[PDB]
């Protein structure tokens, strides 16, 4: 029955890398890839290099799914001196990497039952460790933290799903983008003016070679589709309390009983 | 095998209605309004693009017919294309397809292709070994379409291409291949002799644009082994027998030919103008983002102007033989007049950038590194501003000063760090530090 | 093996470092502002300390020309020496240099002012500056050094100049919170007038703490700097325990004149760093019983006991000796016994460390 | 199952990672800047050592030359907000000249944080690799524990010689992998009462004591220095005072 499977995207820093970067400029991109989820739900369920090449690509790609975009993280540049040779020589190899720092994204994955319930019982077990894009990007949430549910459309789906406040008093986008894989509708219907190219389609994954696919966003509006959350726990420590008082019965008791 | 680009599937587009495929010459030339290029490089979409206009200036100057607009192509050029056969052909016995004069020195396969690393003066490269892993057929026509463009200095003593160290590349960007073709279709009076033919006579300078846009510097031979490659396992689709090396001399590129690329960028005194990207942050550039703002003055004065359209940015940042980045970027453009000395201000925003960064927090001298915390939020207020890059080079509602207000948030975030004092004066040089913004400059 | 140095050590108001803006160098610790004194101050302190004097064997200068014409009553050679070192890689008197003292002068008299040919004769300048690295000084505070390849020629090769340091200092945090002070000075002028204004006014800075002071010296390292020769090498550590203990960083040491000694010493034999500046994340405040340095002593071997009791290897057993002037502060108060060897001499501590190092006494290594 | 080793390590004023302009590595969390070791400093920190050096161990535990190693590390996100130093030094010229200063006379940047540091290992894979040797797995485990418990980043320390040590690790066999990073959305506001580490470990403390309302934690301090929890509630399941008995009970409930 539940047609929809939800992955929480969460971290200290994340990086879905876009299609200009195999050089030593390895950037970004804003949302997380389809590749990326992908790759995500492949380590949950746990195949290999080339398993996932074998027939395992199209069940999980022909699910047209949408990626939810709470807060927007920022773009940090990352100094990363590989080594090379440290057959071997005094040579250093320079890079920066991009980073998408302090971002919350939710994805929506829409497909036939049985393949999200198998979705969900592999993110409750990963039997491999999995992470944010990078291998250094671990989640900071639960990725199996929504439970799945039926919905007719992506949107519906992605509106569902409410908006976790961290803590009390912090600004929350008043708008709320969302991009998602493109629904054809009819027969024909070639895309609109719109539809933007991104080569996040797997088709093999050692060494990887992407399809290109078609995007597009809407917008959401937080208070009248997209609701807030509790805060559901504390975020100070405060250490505990000094400061007895003297007019309280329980204390009149015991100052009597060691007199 | 005998392999040939009119009926063998090379191009990888995507159609309209949705579905990828590796399709021939013919398939992309009789459809050509419903499918969209799709390479994963920017720079070898470029390239097929470039090979795309040069065969229909090609057919326009053997049948005379404009491609008019929201409507495909003209049907006279197919029977043009076909029926040299044997012409565009990568095999058989007699004129080759971008192949020259004999050859002896021979050099593996990953140099022809940038974006995979090649034998450099290591011995380890990013997971790739040369004469082991080959391309495909169609990888390799990709990366034979990188000669006449995207050809960098090896090494000082190399000659580079014909559009010397290889520029900034602009054009105009629609979303059908119809509307591809037709929005950068302005021919010049004199064509020239395109290197499909066999070995052009030099005769005098002035080729024009369809000798220039597709100059060889470079040449193939590739010897073939017995058999072949069983699994691919270099470009990703698994196929039959693959390339394992090839042939490489060098053509030196004569003095003179004064010749301007129609979407190439020029400077003020001739020179090509790079895409100004390294991971390097000197004493005087601060690294950023992709750099949309350096290839505007001179394309919105000398070739293209203001016009209404998209504007598609190629910029393979280079330094001698180190490929450095490739970025592409597609920019709104309605034609709305030109400022001039804000168009300039804006033709160099790196300048005000690092000046930007080396004003340190308390102090005088110049040589010091300024405020390295700034520089890691730089690249997002970048990435912010370069959204919305049409508003800016038109200045409709968005200039300077409303772009550079994008950097508030992070300059009181980085000064609440470099101030972390709860005191009245760490709170007024906050502020200071607040308004710091890039006051722009003159060239 | 490892020899650490943890030292605690309370200044009257003073100022031994100073910014641009002459304010006593602070950083943040815990949270909170903490009185600094950087790690370069305390080496150049120890190397221009009174205890290395007989063992100060290295100079890094720019003017090396200055040194080579020096050695010469009546051979006018100095244009001569500027270009054979501008042709060796610097660019200019130059950049900075550091080499032995002896060796700059006897080798480069007898290199550069010989009448011989000019790159070969750089190069050969070159080798001597870069082979000459027997100096316990370089020894222990390290050096490598790369000449401008522009104006070097193509016929000059360097070797390798990278002596690897065999000390590590840490910056003196204060174990308090940093209490930083103005100080209003004129200058009077010595002659009167109509009007009776100061010469000049100003603010000068200080600040009063107890610091906490890190030393670790790499016995393997050290001896592999400096050779085979072992008895440099204790000479070497016990000039640097003599000259730590005994010898402050010369900042405004004229006006304010702030030669405290050490009241603790902690020397520990180990085989991994302990930075215990973590006692000191709470600052200590001050209360009616006891002093700082008694205060900041019990925080001291709260955490040494906290860390004996965590991080302890039966493999290789932490020990070290504690210091204080004829006892006057005991290490563990309370119940933490870890100091076997609670030491009330200087000599003898050197004594001490010494005979953990090896067969050493401290007249028998002060002759070399 | 998955070991994840939850690690607070308190720095003394130092420069352990840098980047391109020579100041500490910087990042971007709760809302404020954080200071950040990178990942593959402290992998290659924990490498090449002598300390972890005393089918192959320590090929699986970081990969070389499809190893996909077991064990991984995040960026360091310190707890509270970065407090970037200028360091000011001159170089003296040590021979007599009619001047003063030689040197570069230039400025260095140092920064002190407590960096929370994620450390998360796969057993399953760890022995798959290993050929089925189990025992050397759990082997090269208790080095892991030892090294990391001992090494820090060998980055600019000849001249801040920062070799603190942890105060604080906690290793739980969880089921999904968590960081306890959103622990510090808040920045650590530093009381008089108590200091950065105690308050540091407190709110981890405070957000483990949620998620388990909506698995066991091992809890360590040196000699039970800061309590996970200062109250008489079920929040750590063994508080343990030395390392090596740590791990020796991590090694008991592992094999
Ligand atoms: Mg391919």
């Amino acid at each position: 029955p539940p047609n929809t499977l939800f992955l929480r995207l969460e971290g200290a820093l994340q990086s879905w890398g876009s299609n200009e970067a195999k050089f030593a400029l390895r950037r970004t991109a804003d949302a997380p890839t389809k590749s990326g989820v992908l790759g995500l739900l492949c380590a949950a369920m746990g195949i290999g290099r080339a398993e996932a090449a074998d027939s395992w690509l199209p069940k999980l790609a022909n699910l047209r799914m949408g990626v939810r975009i709470d807060r927007p993280g920022i773009r940090w540049w990352d100094f990363h001196t590989v080594g090379a040779g440290q057959k071997t020589r005094a040579e250093t190899l320079l890079s920066r990497r991009e980073y998408l720092a302090d971002a919350s994204f939710l994805v929506a994955l829409q497909g036939e039952p049985e393949l999200v319930a198998k979705l969900s019982a592999a993110l409750a077990k990963p039997v491999w460790a999995i992470y944010l894009g990078r291998k250094s990007c671990p989640p900071s949430r639960p990725v199996c933290e929504h439970p799945p549910g039926f919905y007719n459309t992506l949107e519906e789906a992605l509106s569902a799903v409410p908006l976790q406040k961290r803590w009390h008093n912090e600004p929350l986008p008043q708008i709320l983008p969302c991009v998602m894989d493109w629904i054809p509708g009819y027969d024909g219907e070639h895309a609109p003016d719109d539809a933007e190219i991104h080569y996040d389609l797997p088709v093999s994954f050692q060494p990887p070679r992407h399809l290109p696919r078609f995007v597009i966003r809407r917008e959401l509006v937080v208070g009248e589709d997209v609701q807030v959350s509790r805060e559901t726990g504390t975020s100070v420590w405060r250490p505990k309390g000094t400061r007895a008082d003297y007019n309280n019965s329980e204390y009149k008791k015991v100052r009597a009983e060691r007199l | 095998v005998m392999y040939n680009l009119l009926c063998d599937n090379w191009v990888n587009v995507v159609y309209l209605s949705g579905k990828p495929d590796r399709i021939s010459l013919v398939q992309t030339l009789k459809d050509a309004h419903c499918l969209q290029l799709a390479y994963s490089n920017p720079m070898d979409r470029f390239t097929v693009f470039r090979f795309l206009l040069a065969l229909g200036y090609w057919c326009f100057a053997n049948t005379n017919v404009e491609p008019e607009p929201d409507k495909p192509l003209p049907v006279s050029w197919i029977p043009w294309l076909e029926e040299n056969k044997e012409y565009f052909e990568l095999f058989g016995d007699g004129k080759r397809f971008f192949q020259a004069d004999p050859s002896s020195r021979i050099r593996a396969i990953t140099d022809l292709i940038h974006e995979i690393p090649t034998a450099h003066n290591l011995c380890h490269f990013k997971h790739v070994t040369d004469y082991i892993d080959g391309l495909c057929e169609a990888c390799c026509i990709k990366g034979l379409l990188r000669l006449p463009v995207f050809t960098t200095v090896g090494g000082r003593g190399i000659g580079a291409g014909i559009n010397n160290t290889p520029p900034f590349y602009l054009l105009w960007h629609a979303n059908d291949l119809a509307g591809m073709l037709a929005q950068n279709w302005q021919p010049w009076d004199n064509m020239g002799i395109p290197a499909w033919l066999g070995s052009f006579q030099k005769e005098s300078r002035e080729v024009g644009l369809l000798a220039g846009m597709t100059w060889l510097p470079r040449k193939v031979y590739l010897h073939d082994p017995v058999p072949g490659q069983a699994a691919c396992c270099s470009c990703g689709l698994p196929s039959e027998a693959l390339v394992y090396s090839c042939s490489i001399e060098v053509e030196p590129v004569p003095k003179g030919l004064e010749w301007k690329d129609p979407h190439g960028v020029y400077t003020d005194q001739g020179k090509s103008l790079q895409s100004k990207i390294k991971l390097m942050s000197n004493d005087r550039y601060t690294f950023a983002d992709r750099d949309w703002y350096s290839p505007l003055f001179s394309y919105l004065h000398a070739e293209g102007n203001s016009r209404q359209g998209k504007l598609w940015l190629v910029g393979f940042a280079s330094d001698k033989a180190k490929s450095i980045d490739i970025w592409d970027k597609i920019i709104e453009l309605e034609g709305t007049d030109t400022n001039d000395e804000l168009l300039a201000q804006l033709a160099n925003r790196a300048t005000a950038l690092n000046a930007m960064r080396k004003k340190p927090l308390r102090g005088d001298f110049k040589k010091s590194v300024g405020t390295p915390q700034i520089a890691d939020i730089i690249p997002h207020a970048e990435n912010r501003i370069a959204i919305n890059a049409g508003k800016m080079t038109e200045n409709r509602g968005y200039s300077w000063q409303d772009a550079d207000t994008e950097y508030g948030e992070l300059l009181t975030k980085v000064a609440y760090s470099l101030e972390p004092a709860q005191t009245v004066d760490a709170r007024l040089k906050r502020g200071n530090f607040i308004s710091r913004k890039p006051w722009p400059i003159i060239p | 093996m490892l020899i650490e140095i943890h030292m605690i050590q309370n200044h009257s108001p003073a100022n031994l470092n100073r910014d641009d803006l002459g304010a006593p160098k602070t950083c943040y610790f815990g949270g909170v502002l903490r009185s600094r004194i950087s790690s370069q101050c305390i080496k150049r302190s120890i190397r221009t300390s009174n205890d290395f004097k007989a063992l100060l064997g290295g100079v890094r200068t720019r003017r090396l020309a200055d040194l080579i014409q020096q050695e010469a009553g009546e051979t006018e050679c100095w244009k001569k020496a500027q270009e054979i070192l501008n042709k060796c890689g610097f660019k200019n008197t130059k950049m900075l240099v550091f080499m032995s003292k002896d060796k700059i002068k006897d080798l480069a008299r007898i290199v550069l002012d010989n009448s011989l040919g000019l790159t070969e004769a750089a190069q050969q300048v070159a080798n001597v500056i870069a082979q000459a690295t027997l100096a316990p000084d370089i020894a222990l505070c390290g050096r490598m050094l790369e000449p401008n390849d522009k104006d070097k020629d193509k016929k000059v090769k360097w070797s390798n100049t990278t002596v690897e340091a065999a000390l590590q200092v840490a910056h003196a945090i204060s174990t308090h919170i940093a209490r930083p002070e103005i100080d209003y000075f004129v200058a009077a002028d010595d002659v009167p007038g109509e009007d009776a204004g100061a010469g000049h006014i100003g603010e000068s800075m200080f600040a009063s703490a107890c610091f906490y002071k890190y030393f670790s010296i790499d016995w393997e390292q050290l001896v592999k700097n400096l050779k085979g020769d072992t008895n440099l090498a204790a000479h070497t550590v016990g000039a640097f325990l003599l000259a730590a203990a005994k010898t402050n960083p010369s900042g405004k040491q004229n006006s304010f004149a702030a030669h405290n000694y050490p009241d603790g010493i902690l020397v520990e034999f180990k085989n991994s760093p302990i930075s215990y500046a973590n006692a000191f994340v709470r600052p200590v405040s001050v209360v009616k019983e006891s002093d700082l340095v008694e205060q900041s002593i019990g925080q001291l071997s709260n955490y040494v006991n906290d860390i004996r009791l965590g991080y302890y290897d039966e493999q290789s057993p932490v020990i070290g000796f504690w210091f204080s002037p004829n006892n006057r502060y005991p290490l563990g108060y309370k119940h933490s016994k870890l100091a076997s060897r609670n030491i009330g001499n200087l000599n003898e501590l050197v004594g001490a460390v010494l005979d953990y190092i090896g067969g050493f006494k401290w007249e028998e290594v002060q002759k070399s």
